[PDB]
């Protein structure tokens, strides 16, 4: 059959090592958004809020390109983890033991190289409980991603609205909203900018 | 199928005349490959000639052919070119071409291969 | 013998990232059924509940098929962990740090290529425990599996009637049913159908 | 030395997914036996008994045979996990988020292909703990051990008499005994049986 | 045992004629098995001369044969076909037959081989 | 070391004749080992001739000698017997034995590879 | 492209067990510094003070060198955990059942070889609290990094000033300084000296 | 350069799976010893010790000698594990849920194949806590190790005094010995007897 | 591309005579590389001739070469020079360069190959 | 440098004569090698003559010439020995030592290879 030529063609001279960029002197382009389920808790004695998350990261490869007419029946194709190039994000401020909860899964493309991927997790970030209002407080918490090794002038990171339609409503704690934004810090390790995301999450309590 | 790679331009010439060696391509995506140039002598074994990069610039030819041949490639017509000058005595051998995916042009994973042509000096 | 033959031809031309259907432009049928074993617990101040499952997954191959009259003796074959396509099901609401509680074990093929897998696992799923009727009630806990990748088009999830008759009594919650439901859900990421499996576990306190 | 050419000798043509047996239509013998070592705790409000034990498996291997008259001095091989066949033996009614606690060792073989496989391992079964009697009580628990996939036509597991005799007495809890039984179940899935050991651990309360 | 493959319909015939060589199978499920005709010069090596895959339209002919000759198989009877037309003073060689386990036609992992026949023109 | 081979029974024999090959084994364990003919010609590569597992009953025989030739074992006497019937003027070739452990005649990782002996037609 | 040569190029001859130094004979130099970001927790009861830390390590290779001119576009280079030459560097006094919270990431290289290494972690690291001055103390805590086999003759460490920058503000415990010192030791195992940094953190109670 | 010839020479036909002996019919000679470095906890409601050691074993190779002469500058190479054989020392009395806390690090060989192996560890052993003189005890723990395969005419297990030279004084409880001893033991499963070292801790309380 | 290597000083020479073989290298880093001498035969194949390590002395000659011919290199002219001593009937072939990434000299993974010369005796 | 193997007691000799073919080793630790011996007619390939672990005691030939010659070492000379007798007028090849880190004698993963020397009977 097809599937069996197309996956054996795919991967004739593919390096899990490189940037699929055409013009290796420009930036890729990835756009990242997160998609609440649930605000499993929210600790207080500590200074930690867990919730359940999926994370959406897209882009588009250039070297997993095929012809449905040469290939006919086959529209996308499934790729585990370690044989293609993923992006690298990270939650900055997380309170995790392992420090990356991600439960890694397939990166789907289609017949013009758009990547998708989305990894569930159960993120344990770090906050600020105050309880200076306790019978009403308005708490605002914060999730910021990242590229640890790229970042600037290689991997323009960017920012898509948040997706709150699979909510289940909590007991204690009601969302008001998760806005997001985008920033472009400059670290003392190195001399070029980096780009990260942060996701506003307003929880007041009932 | 359809995946055909046909050459032309073959025959004989005195020392010291020219060649437009081509190969059109078909059945294939000609923009995601790097043709390569081979040839074969009767009592030998392979060797490089010319490779191209699918980019379009990356031209690496042979040190032995460095000076005189020139490669080419027409992606509209899907068409590779090697044009030969101050060919010597010892330039006759089977020249053929071979395609592989996104690639540099130097030593690479070829997948389809050409058929083979005759050139005499 | 005829066992390392069998073994050493079944794997001749084998890519595990290949769907295995004949006709590549058609669905891939999976049966799926869970089989409870016990409630281990049911905790209420948190919303979790725990318990002992073994899932049930039934595909048909079409590249492991051979013929007993030219094999004598062997009439099933298992294979680990890594060689052989399995279907990527997992627990939509989980409540596990880890995200996937099961333990992969072999998959089962017989001489037409019909496998089974039955992996054990302690799931603990994330329930709403109500106690308003505090000295009586009803509670019903959802359980949902599904395909993550592979959904619509590909992968047509089918039910099966759950099975509960090795389960051990609980002391302080006792079974009502188990029912099962199947859906197809539209999701914003992509565009196409994904099917669902729900399990609803009804417990009334004692 | 011999040792060098012994262990590049008995790896030439070998499987590791090939039960070893030299008539393939014919049930290979496994015998089965734990060693109980302590009791580390007994949790009463859960239902949970926690032991320090060590397996022990036999099989005989027939494809690791040799001559101590041609190659002097070696008498005995041992080989990792991963490249020589090892029976799934596993813990039917297991309370530990992994659902295995087996630290996995060498397996020991000698001139002959006799094996042996001893994993030590803290197990944490499911037990009922009845108070009823505080004062008294004769209480009993369960181990129940099996083979996932093989079982029945395939791999006849056999029972010898557990190993009480480096065990170190208890504070609260005294032992009085612990048989051993082999029964042989059908299960809904398939229609072969499948036999299993189940040893019963009596603690008295002192 | 009982894996054979025996092939037929070789000899002799002047330039621009007919064949009709054939390959019929034994000892295995012919239904699960892509047949692939290879042809070896006396002082050459292996080559491509078509290729069926097991589903049973996947031809894949070689660039000096795509015009000429036409492959085919039937499961009923066991048996390949590969139909020669207009044959050339360069096609004299022993053409054999190779399966493989489910495949494309194309470059895989043969299984089983067959046995020799001899055309000449 | 003794781990040695010793083929005999070889000599010339006119068209249609009879032949019987014979391997005495030594230094090994013979009841661990499936041997396998090899026949090699003056101007060609190494061919299967037959072959026979371990356990006694799973002879593969090539397509050529499929109907001529038979192979059998003696494991109280460690020898191995290739039984040659019909020879034809093709049949010219060194013909050497090659054990390999536990296989089941089919291609195996061969350990112990025997001597040359030659027979004529 | 040139990025598709550069990573086939740079990995022809290399062996990720051996030392990128020129002259074998003398010492490599590598350059440590962490950078806290928060004073996650300080456990009274038991000793242990867990906090949020980024490691940063500097060598420079010689086996990675390029010309930017001949791979025009690619200026740096970035290789995962297994195939470059990474220092081991632990943390001796640290109370984590692992003994190694770093997560590991890529490896950064640039036109000359210079590689920039920054794993994040979460370190619980082990502290003596002293409550002998409750309303007021000044406590102080250590941090003891260094290499584990190669010391001495052939890794010549270096340290370098801690970066509190992006330091957020504890509740409790307020920072005073995190100053740094390196030592050269003799340990009874081998005859060559050690050198080691320590990390001293001042926490004092608000 | 000479160290990537000593590391391209030094494996040309190793196999790790064989006992580095020159005379395969005599016993390797393997040295053990710990060395302690605090108490960390001693519970008392339960069982259970727990203590930050270093262990240290020393065997000899045969397969790792060069000539300092021809590869002037390299009079040492560190192999990661997995590339040379290893002695399995375990510790029988374990209250670990994996049974074994060692962190793997590098093995050290010198020109003469003296390998060195000093693994750190976090380990949770299992002890009697009497309290019947709570004001004044003189509590007694023990700490067994030894070798889980390997045993008896192929591994000579030979004991070296411990080393308490950093240790960090703990609060409640303080030191008065750690004395070893070597013994040799018959187990019920094989015939062949096994040695072991086990050192007992003595803690006072203050 | 301009990755080339030239050879130069080959010809003819009577039994006891010398040669100054020396080969240019142009498009790489030199001082990255360890060059090394091949020769090759009319009727045989590939052999080493010398070798040098990067760094800068390393040299490894061949056996029968031991004690007649001297390799050496120039990192500011980038070449390397092979003075041959003491020439006999035995040493007619084709003497060509191969670099290597940061190597001993020693087999290695040679990246960059060299033209051919000519050497006679 | 100076890893160099050195054969000597080549020549030529009637059928049934005698030979004492020897190799001097220098440059490595001849304690920790085992030397085999390879023989190349000149239209064949390499076939073992012989072999010897590193230990001393492990010698290993050849079918064809298990009873005729002897191979042995001396570890404080450095130096091999290939003691040949009853020469048969097929034992006409060059032969060669090569030796090879911690080994049975039997193949393993050679390392330092030898000079080829001349034997004719
Ligand atoms: C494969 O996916 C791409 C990406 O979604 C489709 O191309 C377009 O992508 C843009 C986003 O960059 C969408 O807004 C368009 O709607 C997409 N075109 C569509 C949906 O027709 C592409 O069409 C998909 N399929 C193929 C065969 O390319
Ligand atoms: C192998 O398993 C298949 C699947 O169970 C058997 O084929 C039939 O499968 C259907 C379900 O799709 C069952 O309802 C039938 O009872 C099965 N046939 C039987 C049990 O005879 C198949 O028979 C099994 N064995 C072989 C040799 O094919
Ligand atoms: C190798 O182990 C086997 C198995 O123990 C030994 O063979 C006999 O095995 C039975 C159990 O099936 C024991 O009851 C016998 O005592 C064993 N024979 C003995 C101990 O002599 C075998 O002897 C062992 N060694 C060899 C060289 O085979
Ligand atoms: C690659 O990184 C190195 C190291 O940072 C740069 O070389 C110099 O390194 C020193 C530290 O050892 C810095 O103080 C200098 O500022 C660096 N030179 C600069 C920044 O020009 C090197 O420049 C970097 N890039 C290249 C192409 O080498
Ligand atoms: C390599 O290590 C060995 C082992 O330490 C050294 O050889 C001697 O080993 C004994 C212990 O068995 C020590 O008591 C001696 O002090 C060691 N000799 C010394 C230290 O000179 C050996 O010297 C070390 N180095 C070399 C090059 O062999
Ligand atoms: C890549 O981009 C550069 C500048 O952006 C341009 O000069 C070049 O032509 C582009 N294509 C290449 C380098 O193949
Ligand atoms: C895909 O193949 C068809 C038929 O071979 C061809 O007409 C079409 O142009 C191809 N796709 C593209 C993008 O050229
Ligand atoms: C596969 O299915 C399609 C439509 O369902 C049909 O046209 C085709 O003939 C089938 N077989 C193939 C594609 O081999
Ligand atoms: C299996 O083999 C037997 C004998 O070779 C044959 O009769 C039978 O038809 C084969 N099976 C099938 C499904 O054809
Ligand atoms: C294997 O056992 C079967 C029945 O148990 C018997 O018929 C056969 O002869 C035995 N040996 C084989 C199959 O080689
Ligand atoms: C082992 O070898 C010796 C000598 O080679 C032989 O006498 C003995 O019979 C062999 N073992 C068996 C079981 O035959
Ligand atoms: C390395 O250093 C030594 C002494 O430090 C010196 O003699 C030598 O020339 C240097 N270079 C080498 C060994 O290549
Ligand atoms: C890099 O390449 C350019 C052009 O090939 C050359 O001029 C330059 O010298 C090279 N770099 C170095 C350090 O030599
Ligand atoms: C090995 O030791 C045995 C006895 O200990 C001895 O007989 C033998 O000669 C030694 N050397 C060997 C076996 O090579
Ligand atoms: C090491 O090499 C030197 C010089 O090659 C030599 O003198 C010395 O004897 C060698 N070492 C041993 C132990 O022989
Ligand atoms: C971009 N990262 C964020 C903080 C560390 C920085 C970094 C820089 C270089 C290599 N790794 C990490
Ligand atoms: C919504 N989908 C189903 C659950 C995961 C998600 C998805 C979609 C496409 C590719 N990967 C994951
Ligand atoms: C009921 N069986 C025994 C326990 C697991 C289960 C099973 C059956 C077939 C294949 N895998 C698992
Ligand atoms: C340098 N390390 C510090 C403590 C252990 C010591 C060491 C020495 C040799 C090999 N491994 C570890
Ligand atoms: C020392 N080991 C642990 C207890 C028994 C012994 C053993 C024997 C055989 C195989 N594994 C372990």
């Amino acid at each position: 059959e097809f599937q069996r030529k197309l996956y054996k063609e795919l991967v004739k001279n593919y390096n899990p090592l490189e940037r699929p960029v055409a013009n290796d002197s420009q930036p890729l382009t990835v756009y990242f958004s997160l998609s609440l389920l649930q605000i499993m808790d929210v600790d207080e004695k500590n200074q930690v809020l867990t919730t359940n998350i999926w994370l959406q990261m897209s882009w588009t490869d250039h070297y997993l390109q095929w012809n449905v007419s040469e290939y006919p029946g086959v529209k996308t194709v499934r790729f585990p983890d370690g044989q293609i190039w993923k992006p690298d994000i990270l939650l900055y401020n997380s309170a995790d033991e392992r420090f990356d909860a991600t439960f890694h899964t397939n990166v789907l493309v289609n017949s013009s190289g758009h990547c998708q991927y989305l990894p569930p997790g159960i993120f344990k970030s770090s906050c600020y409980i105050d309880v200076r209002w306790f019978p009403f407080d308005v708490q605002h918490c914060k999730l910021k991603f990242g590229s640890w090794s790229y970042g600037g002038w290689s991997l323009d990171l960017q920012m898509q609205e948040a997706d709150i339609s699979g909510y289940i409503p909590n007991g204690e704690w009601d969302l008001v909203g998760i806005p997001g934004k985008r920033s472009e810090r400059f670290y003392e390790c190195c001399k070029e900018p980096y780009p990260d995301v942060t996701f506003t999450v307003t929880m007041r309590r009932r | 199928a359809q995946v055909q790679l046909v050459e032309s331009g073959g025959g004989l010439v005195q020392a010291g005349g020219s060649l437009k060696l081509s190969c059109a391509a078909s059945g294939f995506t000609f923009a995601h490959y790097a043709m390569v140039w081979f040839r074969q002598a009767p009592g030998k074994e392979r060797e490089f000639v010319a490779g191209i990069s699918w980019s379009g610039a990356s031209t690496y030819y042979a040190s032995s052919v460095k000076g005189r041949f020139t490669i080419s490639r027409d992606n509209a017509k899907n068409t590779v070119y090697l044009q030969m000058n101050s060919l010597k005595p010892e330039d006759t051998a089977v020249y053929y071409v071979a395609a592989a995916r996104f690639g540099v042009g130097v030593d690479d994973d070829y997948s389809y291969w050409g058929q083979g042509t005759q050139v005499t000096v």
